[PDB]
């Protein structure tokens, strides 16, 4: 298992999942802010 | 001459009532049955000498053998007539040419440069290649490697910037040493008929060590190379560029000596003093105050499980003024060269490009394309994480902004030669795809004048 080829691998998935963390956190607000004109709309 | 071999353990042998041997001295072996092999001093006591047979020490009989020392340690033989010349990691003809007589013998150690004596690098060396000679551009004088793996067409690139590199205008071209180590025959082959096939040859002096060749003649064919491109360089006036594949070959050839010494290794298993062993290699180069010739360095190595942190490449950027790197990734996608740009630099880039040396918008379209293409490879990241729903129309452009980059910019083909001139062009029809209010890093001056 810990291998340095495992290690630059498990490094570049973490850059990944960190990008795309921020990434899917932007759209939750994005799409939370739509929802609040909606929500009043509809309300 | 001596009838004193005391021991003999694999290639290595040791030698008793030895006087005046030196370290690295040249030995001679006369067994037997009148056969004689050669060998090199690899340690040195009082009483005895640790030696290494080139041709090993298969079929030797101790007693009834006998040793001579030579009085001397691996030369070359220094001539203008090495031109167009092939030969082995020792320096010995490779080609069944004609003799050749040498103006003198030299010591392939060479000397240290002092370092108030260097000149600083100038003139723009165009490789034909537009990932380089646009975003890493190599200088005359410059010592930039390519950093590789097992796989990757380091081969094909080494060839290609051999028989493509030129200087803009002087008229005298450049003399083209080639150091082979380690490599196997059909690779060295390769080699040998692609600088026949197309002329280069005559332009170029070959030294060609192969993977079953000795650890010490492996060690060698650097030092034997570079105190051929020094004198051709220094002393006759040339401009010559020195490529060399696989640095990392050498490097296990140095572990061997090490091991056969019982010295311990540093760090990763090679020898303490390998950063002194590359560093001594890679600065046999630049130009020198008051001197016409000059030496550019391109060492070519793999990085063992495409690992930048290894000793191997690790110390060697610390030397060398940059790094191009080739990627599986890009490969795979079939671009070639697989050169990834990202990773990759050039030092000493800014001082041969611009007005007079390549173009005035040189240095503004590097930055550019540089910025969208990494800007175009978050776009199709995003594109997957979040959907095209997420995307822009500029988003959408930078995305195809880099498809193109990668599939016509960075994939040339391996046999094609581009000028500056149609390579900054390229550059430009690329950031066409671009809104002039993307193009940030440029001056509405230049803009104007090259803008599709």
């Amino acid at each position: 298992n810990p291998t340095r080829m495992e290690l630059t691998r498990l490094k570049k998935q973490l850059t990944t999942a960190t990008r795309g963390h921020k990434l899917l956190k932007d759209k939750q607000d994005e799409l939370m802010r739509q929802f609040i004109l909606l929500i009043r709309k509809n309300n | 001459e001596y009838r004193t071999i005391k021991e003999v353990v694999g290639p290595l042998m040791a030698v008793e009532k030895v006087s005046g041997v030196k370290y690295e001295e040249l030995i001679e072996v006369r067994m037997q049955n009148g056969e004689i092999r050669r060998g090199q001093v690899l340690e040195v006591q009082e009483d005895k000498a640790m030696v290494q047979i080139f041709e090993g020490t298969s079929g030797i009989n101790l007693k009834n053998s006998s040793v001579r020392f030579l009085g001397h340690p691996l030369q070359l033989g220094v001539s203008e007539d090495m031109i167009g010349r092939v030969f082995d990691g020792l320096g010995r003809p490779k080609d069944n040419g004609p003799e050749i007589l040498p103006e003198k013998y030299l010591d392939i150690n060479g000397e240290v440069i002092n370092p108030i004596a260097r000149d600083y690098p100038d003139e723009f060396i165009q490789t034909g290649i537009s990932a380089i000679d646009h975003l890493n551009t190599l200088v005359r004088g410059q010592k930039l490697p390519v950093f590789s793996g097992s796989g990757l067409p380091h081969k094909e690139l080494a060839a290609q910037i051999a028989r493509q590199a030129t200087v803009l205008d002087s008229s005298d071209d450049f003399a083209v040493v080639f150091a082979a180590i380690g490599i196997t025959f059909e690779e060295a082959e390769f080699f040998m008929e692609d600088f026949r096939q197309t002329g280069a040859i005559d332009r170029s002096v070959m030294f060609m060590n192969l993977a079953n060749d000795p650890a010490i003649e492996r060690i060698a064919t650097p030092r034997m190379a570079l105190t051929a491109a020094e004198y051709l360089a220094y002393e006759k006036g040339m401009h010559v560029l020195v490529i060399m594949t696989d640095m990392t070959n050498y490097a296990e050839a140095l572990r061997e000596i090490s091991a056969a010494r019982r010295e311990v290794p540093g760090r990763r298993g090679y020898p303490g003093y390998l950063y002194t062993n590359l560093a001594t290699l890679f600065e046999r180069a630049g130009r020198i105050r008051g001197l016409k010739g000059s030496v550019t360095q391109i060492p070519i190595l793999t990085m063992p499980e495409d690992d930048k942190t290894h000793p191997i490449p690790d110390l060697t950027g610390y030397i060398t003024e940059g790094q191009i790197i080739l990627t599986r990734e890009l490969y795979k996608s079939g671009i070639q060269p697989p050169i990834d740009v990202l990773p990759s630099l050039s030092r000493l880039k800014d001082k041969g490009t611009g007005a007079g040396k390549t173009r005035e918008d040189h240095a503004a379209t590097m930055n550019q394309l540089f910025a969208a293409y990494a800007q175009g490879k978050q776009a199709k990241e995003l594109a997957v994480v979040l959907g095209e729903s997420a995307l822009s129309d500029i988003d959408k452009i930078y995305a195809k902004f880099a498809e193109r980059f990668e599939n016509e910019y960075v994939n040339q083909g391996f046999y094609t030669n581009r000028t500056i001139t149609e390579t900054l062009d390229l550059g430009w029809e690329l950031l066409a795809m671009l809104p002039r209010t993307e193009l940030k890093r440029i001056k509405d001056d230049l803009l104007d004048k090259y803008l599709p």
